[PDB]
């Protein structure tokens, strides 16, 4: 994207295996000040944008 | 002291709290923990 009018991708019902993600490619910021970004496996989402 | 040596990006990520390649797999530091992190270059004495 560029930077003036920025999208919300929801992400709509489904699954989204973190540890998918985690191994794709290694991740530089991942600073995550809410919900510990370890464990994202066992707790449920409402929605994600 | 244990040597050690890992990425310049990773380097930062000596908290406990970084969660992955580097801990889960490398080394994980307790969280109640005591010590102290040193570092010093060392990219042009032992670089390819």
């Amino acid at each position: 994207a560029s930077v003036y009018a920025w999208n919300r991708k929801r992400i709509s019902n489904c699954v989204a295996d973190y540890s998918v993600l985690y191994n794709f490619a290694p991740f530089f910021a991942f600073k995550c000040y809410g919900v510990s970004p370890t464990k994202l496996n066992d707790l449920c989402f409402t929605n994600v944008y | 002291a244990d040597s050690f040596v890992i990425r310049g990006n990773e380097v930062s990520q000596i908290a406990p709290g970084q969660t992955g390649n580097i801990a889960d797999y490398n080394y994980k530091l307790p969280d109640d923990f005591t010590g102290c992190v040193i570092a010093w270059n060392s990219n042009k004495l032992d670089s390819k």
